[PDB]
């Protein structure tokens, strides 16, 4: 039994899910009714492998949306992180992924600290940021979208915007030794965790987000923005390849012109359809096969067996386990995203 | 806070102790009734209805630990709509809508306001309830299970019982809303507290979550 706890996008978004889900009373709310919501398993999954195994799943409904950060409730977005962690023990799910924002709050607000919710200890050995496969996934995407283009990505510039991340830093790692990336480009808010980066890799420039863009053959999307940006395609490079790994989307519009190819990042295939309704509110290119990595993650160990912990904290990934993650993704019948054409 | 500060905290508290005692003590002879209508676990309840008693006098003893005067006139009225339709139920014989307004409703409702307080309150006052919480949990578990045995003849009175009193619930936090935030307690979290305790309760009695969806929600919140 693993679990996948998410979250919504806006609540315009939790609107039309409530409608679509058949409460018509619930979509009339503002931003006070989810900010009092409990969790819910709102559907139930199983999943079959390349290898044949089945595995059974639910998804966990957080009720946190990105509005309220922006509403300075940082109170509140701490209990739906702490009671849908609850809500999985509770039901005895031996693996979750903790989707989108609900990993990011946890270490952002040293969650670790407060871990006796409702009395119940929580054990972290039964959950995961899911960020180790993602972090794959990217490096898979950077790869094949070098090829499908006609671009050697070892004479191309990428940048990393989130570079000293969770994820930004392994992305990072993995350019550096797997593919012999030409240049690093770094870019975040912080100044000191910029540096160290820089000094671990022994490469990479450091250059704000206004400057870095127009000199990128590759931009890698992997930061924690609640609301995204909205760019104009003339900053940019002809061609230029963005993958926007962020949710929600760190492109605040559809950038498009000639010579900009936008790949959606961090998402994977499955090759057998699967049997549930939450990936189509997610706009997922083909929601039956299609999911994200993190989600991914989950399944991954629940088919292994490998109930722990595996990706946790901040900067712990590794190129090993990256590898150890991406074999098991390939072998279960995972694919990356490519290029729409 | 950090201070049980007088003239903003004990104006406050002088409310919030007379509801937390009274509905104490409107539990308290609440649990015995049902003894005449369920035969069987008479002594079960009776057992449980001291645990109330116990509980008042130890709330009491939290208006001995500050210079606090409470106030039984707001706090009955809180009560009212509450207390009429277990008054009514019972006369009726509905042992069904009875169980739902006090193992459910209400205990769901203590639950919600003790967990929220013991951060805040004041360190005597803070022992004393950390001891009483774990009673509570009990409590829900007696209707819990009474229920399950009996879902399918009582299902239609769950759903018709849970239309009328919890709208009720959102009205009376509302209430309170104002008193609460002088003691450090957010509207906002009790009402998450009580969906939580209120939704596991419905689920072990044996609904599935669409139906807890509809039935949790009601009142215009
Ligand atoms: C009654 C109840 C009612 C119920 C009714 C409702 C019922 C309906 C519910 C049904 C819903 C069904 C739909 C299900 C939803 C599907 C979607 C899934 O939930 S969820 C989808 C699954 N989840 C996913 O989508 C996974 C994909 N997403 C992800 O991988 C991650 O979210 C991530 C990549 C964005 C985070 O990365 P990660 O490494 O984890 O984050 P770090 O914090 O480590 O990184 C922080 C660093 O970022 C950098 N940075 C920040 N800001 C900026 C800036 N402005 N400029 C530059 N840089 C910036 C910054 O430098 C910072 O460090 P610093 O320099 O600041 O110190
Ligand atoms: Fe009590
Ligand atoms: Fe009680």
């Amino acid at each position: 039994m693993f679990g996948l706890i998410g979250h919504l996008t806006s609540l315009e978004q939790a609107r039309d899910v409530s409608r679509r889900m058949g409460y018509d009373e619930y979509a009339d709310q503002g931003l006070e009714f989810w900010s009092s919501a409990p969790p819910q398993i709102v559907d139930e999954i199983t999943v079959t492998s390349a290898t044949g195994k089945v595995i059974h799943g639910r998804y966990i409904e957080s009720c946190f949306l990105p509005e309220m950060l922006a509403a300075r409730r940082f109170k509140t977005a701490t209990r739906k992180v702490l009671n849908a962690m609850s809500h999985a023990q509770k039901h005895g799910i031996d693996i979750s992924a903790l989707g989108g924002f609900t990993s990011i709050i946890f270490e952002n607000f040293d969650l670790a600290s407060l871990r006796q919710v409702r009395d119940t200890t929580l054990e972290f050995e039964r959950f995961t940021t899911g960020n180790t496969h993602t972090a794959y996934v990217i490096c898979r995407q950077v790869e094949a979208a070098a090829k499908t283009l006609g671009i050697d990505i070892t004479q191309a510039t990428v940048a990393v915007v989130g570079a000293t991340g969770d994820i930004g830093s392994a992305v990072c790692r993995w350019l550096d030794l797997k593919l012999g990336v030409g240049d690093l480009i770094l870019t975040a808010r912080n100044q000191e965790r910029l540096d160290n980066l820089q000094a671990e890799l022994g490469r990479g420039k450091i250059l704000p987000l206004e400057a870095a863009l127009p000199e990128a053959d590759f931009i890698v999307w992997v930061a924690s923005m609640p609301q995204g940006v909205v760019i104009d395609p003339a900053t940019l490079k002809q061609p230029c390849v963005l993958i926007d790994g962020g949710y929600p989307k760190n492109l605040g519009s559809k950038v498009q012109g000639e010579g900009i190819y936008v790949l959606n990042g961090g998402v994977v295939e499955h090759c057998f359809d699967i049997d549930w309704q939450i990936m189509s509110a997610a706009e997922m290119a083909r929601p039956e096969r299609q999911m994200f990595a993190s989600f991914a993650e989950a399944m991954l160990l629940e088919f292994e067996g490998w109930h722990t912990n595996f990706s946790w904290g901040r900067n712990q990934i590794t190129i090993e386990k990256m590898e150890a993650i991406g074999e098991a993704s390939v072998r279960h019948g995972f694919q990356p995203l490519a290029l729409a054409i | 806070e950090l201070d049980f500060q007088s003239e903003s905290y004990k104006d406050a508290y002088s409310r919030i102790n007379a509801i937390v005692i009274e509905g104490e003590q409107e539990a308290f002879d609440n649990y015995n009734r049902l003894a005449e209508m369920l035969p069987d676990q008479r002594d079960e309840l009776h057992k449980l209805a001291k645990m109330e008693q116990r509980h008042m006098k130890g709330f009491m003893a939290c208006g001995k630990n500050l210079s606090v005067t409470p106030d039984m006139g707001f706090a009955q009225k809180f009560f009212e709509r509450l207390h009429e339709n277990f008054k009514a139920a019972a006369a009726e014989g509905k042992v069904v809508t009875c169980l739902l307004i006090q193992s459910l409703i209400i205990e769901c409702f203590a639950i919600a306001a003790y967990n929220i307080y013991i951060p805040v309150a004041d360190a005597f006052a803070r022992k004393i309830t950390e001891g009483v919480v774990r009673d509570e949990y009990l409590h829900r578990n007696f209707g819990e299970e009474w229920l399950k045995a009996n879902f399918d003849a009582s299902k239609a009175e769950l759903e018709e019982a849970n239309r009328q009193n919890l709208p009720l619930v959102w009205l009376m936090l509302n209430e309170v809303a104002d008193d609460a935030r002088e003691l450090g307690m957010e509207r906002e979290s009790l009402v998450e507290d009580f969906m939580i305790a209120y939704g596991e309760a419905l689920e072990n009695i044996g609904f599935t979550t669409r139906e807890i969806m509809r039935m949790s929600a009601y009142g215009l919140a």
